[PDB]
C-alpha cells in the first residue's frame, strides 16, 4: 500500500521553485558537514524548502482522498 | 513557564526541558530565553532550622 | 394592475393590513425554510448524517 | 388633546424620540448612538441568558461555558453573539467617538465628558467579561494588566492585592468580577440616560458644523427608518461574524484553560485595547506605561481645550482633515504594534506611533486649526 | 485689581486644606497624642 | 505670495461650493450669536438663506454649479464690523471688573 | 425648545411633493455613479495617504521582522 | 527554534462558507482517535451521547460506550465500583490526573483534543501538517533524547512520536488507511470536536444571508420613500 502523500511529494520535488531550495540545502549541508567547529544549522534552507513542497502539496494531495 | 529539574543544566542548577534555559545554582539566567532569573521571594527564617515563606 | 387589486382587498384596511401579514409569515416561515434548507441540503450533497443514515 | 405630548410617560418618549427637532443633513455617522444602544442592549440580553448556565468558580468556569457551547439548547450562537457583540460594541464606540472629534461635536461639554465616562464603563466591563471564562489569555492578560497598578508608588502592591482578594488573580477575583461584570452595563444604562439628556438641551450638531435650526425635521419618521436601516447593517455585520466567522476576532489561546504555572507565548489584550497596550509597552518605565496608557484615554477629556478652529466642523478644513485621518491610521498601526512582540522592528514603530499620537493632538491639529484661521484672514 | 483683591478664598480654603488633609488621615488611620499616638 | 496660498486654500475648504460665504461658517459663540442678532434684516434673512441652502445640499451629498460658487474676491466680511464691536464692549466690561 | 420656537425665518418658500406621487430611486446610477466619483475624487488625497504610509510601514517592519529571524552568512 | 513553517492551507470538504463537515470523515476520524489517541490523550467534552445523529445511529453509539470501564458512585456500602458506559458518560480521561499523565510521557502532558482544532493557530491545516510532517532532523540539528524532529511545531522539538502511519488502524467502510487519509479523517473529526456547531450555524449563515437579501433593499426602499419628500424638495428666497 502507498501513500498518495509521498507519491505527491516527489511530485513536488520536480519543481523548479523546489529544486531552487533543494541547491541551498545541498550547499548548507556540506558547509555544516564539512566544519567541526561552529555552531549552524540547516534548520532555515530546510524549512523554507518544506514550504514550497507543502504549497505545492495542498494543492493535489486532497483530490485522491 | 515549566518546572526547572534540579541538580542539571550546563549550570548544574536548573535545565528546563522546554525552550532550554540554564541557570546557576543562584538560580540567575545563564543561558537560555527565560527574560530574567528565577523569583525570589521574600522568605524569613523564624528558627535556626526553620524558615516561613509568605 | 396587480398592485391595484392587493392595495384594495388587502391593504387599505389596516386590521387587513395586519390579517395579510401574519397569513403570509405563516406561509413565508414555511416555504423559505423548506426551500433554504433544501438548497443547503444539495450545496452539501453526501456529507450530511441525514444522507448517509440509510447505512446503520 | 393629544396623549402623545401629554402623558408623563409619553411625553418624554415623544420629545425624546418623535418629535424631537433634527437637523435636515445629519449623515450616516450619526447613526452610532442609536446603534450603541442597541450594543448595550444585545449585551444585556444574551448576557442574561448566559448568566442563566455559567458558574464563577474557578474549577466548574471554563468547562460551563463550553458546557453552554455543546449541551445548552442555542447557547452557542447566545455566546458567539454575546461576543462578537462585544466587538461590534468597541466598533461603533470609536466610530461615534471618531464623528465627534472630525465635527467638533466635543464643544457639547457635558454630553462629551459623560460619553468619556460611558467609554471607560463600558472599557472596564469588557475587560472583566474576557476574563469570565478562565482561558489563558484571560487569566494571564488580566494578571499582566492589573499588575500595573502595582506600579503606583507608597500604595500599588496593596491596591492591586485588594482588587483581587488573595496573592494572585484566582478564585475571588473571578467572582467578583463576574459581580462587576453583571452591574456594570446597569450603570452603563444609566450614564447613557445622563448622556442623551444633555444632547436633548442642544439637540444634534451636524457635518457643516453650522447651526441648523433653519432646517430641522421631526426625527419621526425621517431618523426612525434611517437608524432601523443602520440596526439591519449592524445585525448583517454581526451575524456575518457569528455565522461564519465567530472566531475571527479573538485569540486561540482562549480555548486552553488557564494554568497559573504555563505562560503564553505572547500575552495580549482584546483587540479594542490594543492601541493603548502598545502605547504602554512602548515606555521602558513601568509607571511611566501606566501613565501613558491612562493619557491615551483619559485625553479625550482634554481635546475640548485644544480646539483653535474658528469652524466648528472639519468639513472645511483641509489641514485638519488630512491630520484627523494621520490620528486614525496611526491607530491602525498602534494597534498592528500592539498585537506583535516586542522585537524589531516593531519596538521602535510602537514608539514612534505613541509620539505621533500624542504630537498630534496636542500640538498638529492645535496648530493646524490655528494655521487654517490665518489662511481665512481670521 | 479686584481679582487678588479678592483672594479672601486663601484663609478659608486654608481651613479647607486642613480638612482635606485630615479627613484622608482620619478615613485611612503616630504623633498626635492620644489618638492613635497610643494604638 | 501669501495671498496665492490663501486662494488655493479657499477653495481647498470648499464651504464655497454650497454658497456659503466665510462668515456663514463662523462657530456660534456667544459673542457671535450677538453679532448675528445685530444684523439688520437684509443681512440676517440672507444668512438664514445661505445656511438653508447649504444645509439641503449636504442633505443631498451635492454642490452648486461652478457658476454657482462663491467666489473668492466677492466674500464680503458682512459680520465682522458688528462682531469686532461686540468684542470691543466685551473686553470692556472685563477691564471695568478689575 | 421645540418646533415653533426654533428661529426666526422669513422669505423662504419651501416646495415639495408626496413620495406616493414621486420614484424612489430618481435615475440612481445615471446620476449617481457620477456623483459619488464627485465625492471620492474630493475626498480621497485627504484620506488615502496615511493609509497608504500604514500598508507600508506593515508592509516593510513585516519583512524586518522576517529577514532578522533568518542567519545571515557570518 | 523561533522560526517558521506556517501550515499550507489544505482544501477541506469543509472549508467552503457554506460547506458542511463531512460525516462520513467524521466517523472515520473518531476511530482514529478511539484506537490511536485515546492512549494518552482526554478528550474531556465528548460523551457517547454526541455521536449520535452525527456519525452513528443511537445503538451504534451505545454499543461503543458498552466497551468501556467507568467508575460509578458510592453504592449502598460507600463503596466505588466499575461498570460499563452508557451514552451519557463522557469519553474516559486515560489518565486519573495531569501528573500521571506526565510520569507516562517522559515529562509531557498531551493537551486534551476537545478543542485543539480550535486552541491552534491554523486548526486542521496546522493539525494535518503536524501528523503528516515528522522528518529527520537537517543537518547540525540535534535534539535531547524522546523530543522528535517536526517542522511544523514551536521550536521544532516536539515530545510527541509520530502516531500516525500506513495501515496504523482498521477502518469500518474499509476506506485505504494511509497515512495521509488517516490525518485528513482524525482532522475532521477534531473540527467537530472543537465546533459541533459547524453545520448547524452555517445553514443559518445562509438563512441570514437570503433574508438579508431581502431585508436590506426593501427597507432602504421604505428609507428612500420617507425620504424622497426631501429630496425632491426645491427652494425659494423672495425677499420683497
Ligand atoms: C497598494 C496596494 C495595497 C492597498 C493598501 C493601500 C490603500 C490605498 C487605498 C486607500 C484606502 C483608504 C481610504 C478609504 C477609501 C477612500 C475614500 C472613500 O471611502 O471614499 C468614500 C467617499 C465618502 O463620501 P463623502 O460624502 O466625502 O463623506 C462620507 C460621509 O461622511 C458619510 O457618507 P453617507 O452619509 O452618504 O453614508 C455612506 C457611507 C457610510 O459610511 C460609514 O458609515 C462608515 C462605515 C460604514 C460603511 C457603510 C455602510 C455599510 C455597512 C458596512 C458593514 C456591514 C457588513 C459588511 C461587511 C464589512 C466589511 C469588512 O459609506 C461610505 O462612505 C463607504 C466607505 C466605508 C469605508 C470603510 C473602511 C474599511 C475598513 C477596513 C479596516 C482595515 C482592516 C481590515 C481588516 C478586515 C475586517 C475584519 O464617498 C463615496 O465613495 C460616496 C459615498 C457613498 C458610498 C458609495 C458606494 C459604497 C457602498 C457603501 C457601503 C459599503 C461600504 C464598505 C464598508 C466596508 C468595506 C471593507
Ligand atoms: C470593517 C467594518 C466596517 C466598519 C463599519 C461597521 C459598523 C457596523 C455597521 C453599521 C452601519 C452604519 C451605517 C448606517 C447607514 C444607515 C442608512 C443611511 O443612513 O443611509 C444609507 C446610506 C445612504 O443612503 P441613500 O439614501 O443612498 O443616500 C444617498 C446620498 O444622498 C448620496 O446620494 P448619491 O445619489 O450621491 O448616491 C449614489 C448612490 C449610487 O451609487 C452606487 O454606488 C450605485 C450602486 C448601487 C448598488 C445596488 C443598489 C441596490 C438597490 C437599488 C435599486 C435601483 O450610492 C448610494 O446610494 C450610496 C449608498 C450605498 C450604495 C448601495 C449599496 C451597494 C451594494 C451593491 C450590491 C449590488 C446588488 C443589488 C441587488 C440586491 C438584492 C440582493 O447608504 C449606505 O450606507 C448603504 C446602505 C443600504 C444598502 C442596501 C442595498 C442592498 C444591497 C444588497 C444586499 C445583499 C445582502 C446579502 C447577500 C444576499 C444573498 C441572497
Ligand atoms: C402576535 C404576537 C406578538 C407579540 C409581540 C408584539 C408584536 C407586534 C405585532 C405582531 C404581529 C405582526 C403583525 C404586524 C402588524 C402590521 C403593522 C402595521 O399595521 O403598521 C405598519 C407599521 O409596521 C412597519 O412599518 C413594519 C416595518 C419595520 C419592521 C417591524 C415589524 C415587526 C415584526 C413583528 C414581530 C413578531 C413577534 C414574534 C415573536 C414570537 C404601518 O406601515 P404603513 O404606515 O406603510 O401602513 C399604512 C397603513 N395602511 C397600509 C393600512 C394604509
Ligand atoms: C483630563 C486630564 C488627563 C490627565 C491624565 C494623566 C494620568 C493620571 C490619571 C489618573 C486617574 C486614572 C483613573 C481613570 C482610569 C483610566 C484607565 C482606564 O482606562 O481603565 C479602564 C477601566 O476604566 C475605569 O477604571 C473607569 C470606570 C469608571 C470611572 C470614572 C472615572 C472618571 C474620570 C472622567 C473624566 C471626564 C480599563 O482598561 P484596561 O483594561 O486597562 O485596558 C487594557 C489596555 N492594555
Ligand atoms: C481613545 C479613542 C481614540 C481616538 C478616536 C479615533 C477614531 C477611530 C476612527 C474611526 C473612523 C472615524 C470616522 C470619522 C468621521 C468621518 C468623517 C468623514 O466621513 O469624512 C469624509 C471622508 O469620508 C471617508 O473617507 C470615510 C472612510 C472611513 C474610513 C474607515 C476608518 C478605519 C478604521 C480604523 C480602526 C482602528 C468627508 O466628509 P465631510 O468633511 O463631512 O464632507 C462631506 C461632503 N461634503
Ligand atoms: C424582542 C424581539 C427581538 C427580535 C429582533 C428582530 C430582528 C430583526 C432583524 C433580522 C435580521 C434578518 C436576518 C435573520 C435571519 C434569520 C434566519 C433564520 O431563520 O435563522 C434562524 C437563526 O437566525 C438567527 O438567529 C439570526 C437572527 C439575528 C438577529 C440578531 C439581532 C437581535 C439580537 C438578539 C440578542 C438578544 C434559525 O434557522 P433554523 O435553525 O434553520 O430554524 C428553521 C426555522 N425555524
Ligand atoms: C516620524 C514618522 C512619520 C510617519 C507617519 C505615518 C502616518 C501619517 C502619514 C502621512 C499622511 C500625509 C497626508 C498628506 C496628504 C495631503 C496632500 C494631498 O494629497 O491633498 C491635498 C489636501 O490639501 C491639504 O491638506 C494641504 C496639504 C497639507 C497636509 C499636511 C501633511 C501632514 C500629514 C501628517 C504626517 C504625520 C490636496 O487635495 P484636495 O484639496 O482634496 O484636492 C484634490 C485635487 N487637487
Ligand atoms: C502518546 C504516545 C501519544 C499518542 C498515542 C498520541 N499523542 Fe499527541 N501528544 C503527546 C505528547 C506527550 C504531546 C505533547 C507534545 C509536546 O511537545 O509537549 C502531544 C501533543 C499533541 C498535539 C499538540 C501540538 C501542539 O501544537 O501543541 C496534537 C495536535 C496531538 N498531540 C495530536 C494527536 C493525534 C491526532 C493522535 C492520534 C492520531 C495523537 N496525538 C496520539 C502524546 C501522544
Ligand atoms: C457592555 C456590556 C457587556 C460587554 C461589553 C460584555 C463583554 C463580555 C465579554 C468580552 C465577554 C467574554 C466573551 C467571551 O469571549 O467568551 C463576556 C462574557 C460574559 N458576559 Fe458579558 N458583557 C456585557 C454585558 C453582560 C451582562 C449584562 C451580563 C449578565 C448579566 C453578561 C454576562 C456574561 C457572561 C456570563 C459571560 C461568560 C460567558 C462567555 O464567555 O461568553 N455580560 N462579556
Ligand atoms: C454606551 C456608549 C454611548 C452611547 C449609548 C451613546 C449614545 C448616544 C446617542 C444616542 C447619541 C445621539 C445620536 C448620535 O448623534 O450619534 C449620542 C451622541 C453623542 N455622543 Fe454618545 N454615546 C455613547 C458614548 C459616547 C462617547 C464615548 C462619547 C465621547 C467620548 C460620546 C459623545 C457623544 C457626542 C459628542 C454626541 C453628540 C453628537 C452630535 O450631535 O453631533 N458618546 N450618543
Ligand atoms: C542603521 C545602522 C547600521 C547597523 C544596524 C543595522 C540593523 C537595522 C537597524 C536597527 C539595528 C538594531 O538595533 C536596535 O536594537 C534595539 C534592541 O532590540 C531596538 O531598539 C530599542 O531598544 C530598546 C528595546 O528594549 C529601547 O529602549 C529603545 O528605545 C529602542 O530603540 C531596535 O531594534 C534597534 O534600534
Ligand atoms: C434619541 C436620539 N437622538 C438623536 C439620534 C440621531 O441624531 C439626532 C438625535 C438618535 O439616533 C437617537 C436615538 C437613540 C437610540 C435609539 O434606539 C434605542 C433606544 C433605547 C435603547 O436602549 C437604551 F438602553 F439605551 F435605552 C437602545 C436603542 C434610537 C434613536
Amino acid at each position: 500500500l502507498v501513500d498518495p502523500l509521498t507519491t505527491v511529494r516527489e511530485q513536488c520535488e520536480q519543481l523548479e521553485k523546489c529544486v531552487k531550495a533543494r541547491e541551498r540545502l545541498e550547499l548548507c549541508d556540506e558547509r555544516v558537514s564539512s566544519r567541526s567547529q561552529t555552531e549552524e544549522d540547516c534548520t532555515e534552507e530546510l524549512l523554507d524548502f518544506l514550504h514550497a513542497r507543502d504549497h505545492c502539496v495542498a494543492h493535489k494531495l486532497f483530490n485522491s482522498l | 513557564g515549566c518546572v526547572p529539574i534540579a541538580n542539571a543544566g550546563d549550570f548544574g542548577g536548573y535545565y528546563c526541558p522546554c525552550h532550554g534555559s540554564h541557570y546557576d545554582a543562584s538560580g540567575r539566567i545563564r543561558k537560555g530565553p527565560a527574560p530574567l532569573n528565577l523569583e525570589v521571594p521574600s522568605y524569613e527564617f523564624t528558627s535556626d532550622d526553620m524558615v516561613i515563606v509568605g | 394592475t396587480l398592485t391595484a387589486r392587493l392595495y384594495s382587498l388587502l391593504f387599505r384596511r389596516t386590521s387587513t393590513f395586519a390579517l395579510t401579514i401574519v397569513v403570509g409569515a405563516l406561509f413565508f416561515e414555511r416555504a423559505f425554510d423548506q426551500g433554504a434548507d433544501a438548497i443547503y441540503e444539495h450545496i452539501n450533497e453526501g456529507k450530511l448524517w441525514k444522507h448517509i443514515k440509510h447505512k446503520y | 388633546t393629544n396623549i402623545r405630548k401629554s402623558h408623563p410617560l409619553m411625553k418624554i418618549v415623544n420629545n425624546a424620540f418623535i418629535d424631537l427637532p433634527a437637523p435636515s443633513n445629519i449623515s450616516s455617522w450619526w447613526n452610532f448612538g442609536s446603534l450603541l444602544g442597541i450594543c448595550l442592549i444585545l449585551q444585556i440580553l444574551t448576557g442574561l441568558f448566559l448568566a442563566m448556565h455559567y458558574t464563577s468558580d474557578t474549577t466548574t468556569a471554563f468547562s460551563s461555558v463550553t458546557h453552554i457551547c455543546r449541551d445548552v439548547n442555542y447557547g452557542w450562537i447566545i455566546r458567539y453573539m454575546h461576543a462578537n457583540g462585544a466587538s461590534m460594541f468597541f466598533i461603533c464606540l470609536y466610530m461615534h467617538v471618531g464623528r465627534g472629534l472630525y465635527y467638533g461635536s466635543y464643544t457639547f461639554l457635558e454630553t462629551w465628558n459623560i460619553g468619556v465616562i460611558l467609554l471607560l464603563t463600558v472599557m472596564a466591563t469588557a475587560f472583566m467579561g474576557y476574563v469570565l471564562p478562565w482561558g489563558q489569555m484571560s487569566f494571564w492578560g488580566a494578571t499582566v494588566i492589573t499588575n500595573l497598578l502595582s506600579a503606583i508608588p507608597y500604595i500599588g502592591t496593596n491596591l492591586v492585592e485588594w482588587i483581587w482578594g488573595g496573592f494572585s488573580v484566582d478564585k475571588a477575583t473571578l467572582t467578583r468580577f463576574f459581580a462587576f461584570h453583571f452591574i456594570l452595563p446597569f450603570i452603563i444604562m444609566a450614564i447613557a440616560m445622563v448622556h442623551l439628556l444633555f444632547l436633548h438641551e442642544t439637540g444634534s450638531n451636524n457635518p457643516t458644523g453650522i447651526s441648523s435650526d433653519v432646517d430641522k425635521i421631526p426625527f419621526h419618521p425621517y431618523y426612525t427608518i434611517k437608524d432601523i436601516l443602520g440596526a439591519l447593517l449592524l445585525i448583517l455585520a454581526l451575524m456575518l461574524l457569528v455565522l461564519f466567522a465567530p472566531d475571527l476576532l479573538g485569540d486561540p489561546d482562549n480555548y486552553t484553560p488557564a494554568n497559573p504555572l504555563n505562560t503564553p507565548p505572547h500575552i495580549k489584550p482584546e483587540w479594542y485595547f490594543l492601541f493603548a497596550y502598545a502605547i504602554l509597552r512602548s515606555i521602558p518605565n513601568k509607571l511611566g506605561g501606566v501613565l501613558a496608557l491612562a493619557f491615551s484615554i483619559l485625553i479625550l477629556a482634554l481635546i475640548p481645550l485644544l480646539h483653535t478652529s474658528k469652524q466648528r466642523s472639519m468639513m472645511f478644513r483641509p489641514l485638519s482633515q488630512c491630520l484627523f485621518w494621520a490620528l486614525v491610521a496611526d491607530l491602525l498601526t498602534l494597534t498592528w504594534i500592539g498585537g506583535q512582540p516586542v522585537e524589531h522592528p516593531y519596538i521602535t514603530i510602537g514608539q514612534l506611533a505613541s509620539v505621533l499620537y500624542f504630537l498630534l493632538i496636542l500640538v498638529l491639529m492645535p496648530t493646524a486649526g490655528t494655521i487654517e484661521n490665518k489662511l481665512l484672514k481670521w | 485689581r479686584y481679582r487678588q483683591l479678592a483672594r479672601n478664598w486663601v484663609p478659608t480654603a486654608s481651613l479647607w486644606g486642613a480638612v482635606g488633609a485630615v479627613g484622608l488621615v482620619w478615613a485611612t488611620d503616630d504623633w498626635v497624642p492620644y489618638i492613635n499616638g497610643k494604638f | 505670495w501669501l495671498e496665492g496660498i490663501r486662494k488655493w486654500y479657499y477653495n481647498a475648504a470648499g464651504f464655497n461650493k454650497l454658497g456659503l460665504m466665510r462668515d456663514d461658517t463662523i462657530h456660534e459663540n456667544d459673542d457671535v450669536k450677538e453679532a448675528i442678532r445685530r444684523l439688520p434684516e437684509n443681512l440676517y434673512n440672507d444668512r438664514v438663506f445661505r445656511i438653508k441652502r447649504a444645509l439641503d445640499l449636504s442633505m443631498r451629498q451635492q454642490i452648486l454649479p461652478k457658476e454657482q460658487w462663491t467666489k473668492y474676491e466677492e466674500d464680503k466680511s458682512y459680520l465682522e464690523p458688528y462682531l469686532k464691536e461686540v468684542i470691543r464692549e466685551r473686553k470692556e466690561r472685563e477691564e471695568w471688573a478689575k | 425648545r421645540q418646533f415653533g420656537h426654533l428661529t426666526r425665518v422669513r422669505h423662504v418658500i419651501t416646495y415639495s411633493l408626496s413620495p406616493f406621487e414621486q420614484r424612489a430611486f430618481p435615475h440612481y446610477f445615471s446620476k449617481g455613479i457620477p456623483n459619488v466619483l464627485r465625492r471620492t475624487r474630493a475626498c480621497i488625497l485627504r484620506v488615502a495617504p496615511p493609509f497608504v504610509a500604514f500598508y507600508l510601514v506593515y508592509t516593510w517592519g513585516t519583512q524586518e521582522f522576517e529577514k532578522s529571524k533568518r542567519k545571515n552568512p557570518a | 527554534s523561533d522560526l517558521e513553517l506556517h501550515p499550507p492551507s489544505y482544501p477541506w470538504s469543509h472549508r467552503g462558507l457554506l460547506s458542511s463537515l463531512d460525516h462520513t470523515s467524521i466517523r472515520r476520524g473518531f476511530q482514529v482517535y478511539k484506537q490511536v489517541c485515546s492512549s494518552c490523550h482526554s478528550m474531556d467534552y465528548v460523551a457517547y451521547r454526541h455521536l449520535v445523529g452525527v456519525c452513528y445511529t443511537e445503538d451504534e453509539a451505545k454499543a461503543l460506550a458498552e466497551e468501556v470501564e467507568v467508575q460509578d458512585g458510592p453504592n449502598e456500602d460507600g463503596e466505588m465500583f466499575m461498570r460499563p458506559g452508557k451514552l451519557s458518560d463522557y469519553f474516559p480521561k486515560p489518565y486519573p490526573n495531569p501528573e500521571a499523565a506526565r510520569a507516562a510521557n517522559n515529562g509531557a502532558l498531551p493537551p486534551d483534543l476537545s478543542y485543539i482544532v480550535r486552541a491552534r493557530h491554523g486548526g486542521e491545516d496546522y493539525v494535518f501538517s503536524l501528523l503528516t510532517g515528522y522528518c529527520e532532523p537537517p543537518t547540525g540539528v540535534s535534539l535531547r533524547e524522546g523530543l522528535y524532529f517536526n517542522p511544523y511545531f514551536p521550536g521544532q522539538a516536539i515530545g510527541m512520536a509520530p502516531p500516525i502511519y500506513n495501515e496504523v488502524l482498521e477502518f469500518d467502510d474499509g476506506t485505504p488507511a494511509t497515512m495521509s487519509q488517516v490525518a485528513k479523517d482524525v482532522c475532521t473529526f477534531l473540527r467537530w470536536a472543537a465546533e459541533p456547531e459547524h453545520d448547524h450555524r452555517k445553514r443559518m449563515g445562509l438563512k441570514m444571508l437570503l433574508m438579508m437579501g431581502l431585508l436590506l433593499p426593501l427597507v432602504y426602499a421604505m428609507k428612500r420613500h420617507k425620504w424622497s419628500v426631501l429630496k425632491s424638495r426645491k427652494l425659494a428666497y423672495r425677499p420683497p
